[PDB]
């Protein structure tokens, strides 16, 4: 399913480049830099989503801590 | 800062205590961690870094609340 | 510039996240390629300084066995360390 | 193999010693034991990575990136930082 990005030039100047180097296409290229680029944000933004639940938890009931030393738990 | 602390948190610990001289190890590394926040919070919430023998810890936070400690 | 590229489901994880943090599908993918670029043209610079190393000790023939490396790391630290030579 | 260092991948190896002191508290040690079981592992089995290949080392914090060659002595240059 094909869609259009405008490219920075310059940059396209450097991916093609590395496409030369690497004796691949610059098609490909991309179509890496892509997946590399979400296989990684999947991961942060899911435990971006644990830490924010626990806020959530935490927003709406008691707690402790205090140093070593509970309250309300 | 109160330097307060979230189940999450609470139960990211026990978590940990579960996995040798560690058992008085790892702990003074947070306990370090946590008077060092009593003081320098840091700085969008971030959670810290924690590095002890092994590998290292991650004890995200916002009374500065720290909600969930996960392995990293 | 303005050329297009072609993913497969990716692009639906790509538009679900460019939707969760509520960023711009098209805005993401371009941060993608430089960052890509980015690492990838620091890659390829440890490949060439990797490759010089190489070019270098072929012609220096110049060397260090790594038992003289093992023999110096297991000091790191105690102390009392040591160097490293330079054996021909 | 003869697990051979090259000029180069020694003097990655000083910036790195040289480093860890400001670098974690006792892991220096740490560091080096790591190096060795990678000198050690490559001198039986030899292999790994990405016409030669390369090869991480993890260690605490993070890890580094050895670089080395071959057909009875894996020359080992260059160690960066990753």
């Amino acid at each position: 399913k094909p869609v259009s990005v405008k490219l920075d030039a310059d940059i396209k100047a450097r991916v093609e480049h590395l496409a030369e180097t690497r004796k691949r296409s610059s098609h490909w290229m991309m179509r890496e830099a892509i997946r590399e680029y979400v296989e990684r944000e999947e991961k942060r933004e899911a435990l971006q989503q644990e830490a924010l639940r626990a806020w959530e938890e935490h927003q709406t009931s008691g707690l402790h801590v205090t140093g070593d030393e509970v309250v309300s738990w | 800062p109160q330097i307060v602390f979230t189940a999450t948190a609470l139960r990211d610990l026990e978590r940990l205590r579960e996995f040798p001289p560690a058992a008085q190890r790892a702990a003074s590394a947070i306990i370090n961690t946590i008077r060092k926040l009593e003081s320098y919070p840091d700085i969008s919430f971030r959670e810290l870094l924690i590095d002890f023998g092994d590998t290292g810890y991650l004890a995200m936070y916002q009374l500065t609340v720290l909600c969930i400690r996960h392995q990293k």
